[PDB]
């Protein structure tokens, strides 16, 4: 996350952290249940054995609640390509389940029409991570948490070199420079209701981080609801 | 306006049913007495931040 804030403690509770074999972040995640991960497809490609950290906030200090998860089934999204970085998904079934506690807990899935009618339609979503603080930089050792506007789909599809798809969404500022970076990607894009959280997108790609007149583009998790629950009794 | 005004006053989920609103929740909560508001069944539900 370029800018934004640390989530502090309890704050991004459904953060989930892949690490490679050197024990290193490379990706973020969406708590769903004890057993599943929401995150994006093309991060399946950053490393060949990983696992899953949750209760993680900062990568240096061992916690409380901290945990690593082995991962037993990787459900991909078949027609995810580089070419387009279209249907940019996955979900991860984990070995054993996930224990709820302090900066552990899944995030809401929400019913696809009232998601676009009501979710889609408020002015801000956050997005969260252990990514990149600068488009040239190292991964952040601290989560953070950005709060992003949601983006009128012509601006968006404007402001891009390439193909926006249905299955993608802008969010972020046009000259304010925050925003989502390299090492985000999989991680969670939530809009609360009421004080309540559910899972609107994963960070999927952009041009560059925090550039000016550019976005973080999401994959819509609305696209693929039916897709994520067939997913869970699998 | 039903759920176009304020949710239909739902928590959570708002959805029109013969010209009535009609509330439900998400997974690990269920639909109060009012049928409005939506209550945890356990701890750790979803989409609540852990503060406490
Ligand atoms: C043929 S194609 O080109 O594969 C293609 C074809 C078709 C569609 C898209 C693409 C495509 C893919 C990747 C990238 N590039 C990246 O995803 C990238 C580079 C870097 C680096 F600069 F750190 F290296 N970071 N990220 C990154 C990562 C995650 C979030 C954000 C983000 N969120 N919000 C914001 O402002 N940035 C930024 C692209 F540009 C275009
Ligand atoms: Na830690
Ligand atoms: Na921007």
């Amino acid at each position: 996350i370029v800018g934004g804030q640390e989530c502090k403690d309890g704050e991004c509770p459904w953060q989930a952290l892949l690490i490679n074999e050197e024990n290193e972040g490379f990706c973020g995640g969406t708590i769903l249940s004890e057993f599943y991960i929401l995150t994006a497809a093309h991060c399946l490609y950053q490393a060949k054995r990983f696992k899953v950290r949750v209760g993680d906030r900062n990568t240096e200090q061992e916690e409380g609640g901290e945990a690593v998860h082995e991962v037993e089934v990787v459900i991909k999204h078949n027609r995810f390509t580089k070419e387009t970085y279209d249907f940019d998904i996955a979900v991860l079934r984990l070995k054993t389940p996930i224990t709820f506690r302090m900066n552990v807990a899944p995030a809401c899935l929400p019913e696809r029409d009232w998601a676009e009618s009501t979710l889609m339609t408020q002015k801000t979503g956050i997005v969260s991570g252990f990514g990149r603080t600068h488009e040239k930089g190292r991964q952040s050792t601290r989560l953070k948490m950005l709060e992003v506007p949601y983006v009128d789909r012509n601006s968006c599809k404007l402001s891009s070199s390439f193909i926006i798809t249905q299955n993608m969404f802008c969010a972020g500022y046009d000259t304010k420079q925050e925003d989502a970076c390299q090492g985000d990607s999989g991680g969670p894009h939530v809009t609360r209701f009421k004080d309540t959280y559910f899972v609107t997108g994963i960070v999927s790609w952009g041009e560059g981080c925090a550039r000016k007149g550019k976005y973080g583009i999401y994959t819509k998790v609305t696209a693929f609801l039916k897709w994520i629950d067939r997913s869970m009794k699998t | 306006k039903l759920c176009s005004l304020d949710n239909g006053d739902c928590d959570q989920f708002c959805h029109e049913e013969q010209n009535s609103v009609v509330c439900s929740c998400a997974r690990g909560y269920t639909l109060a007495d009012n049928g409005k508001a939506c209550i945890p069944t356990g701890p750790y539900p979803c989409g609540k931040q852990t503060l406490e």
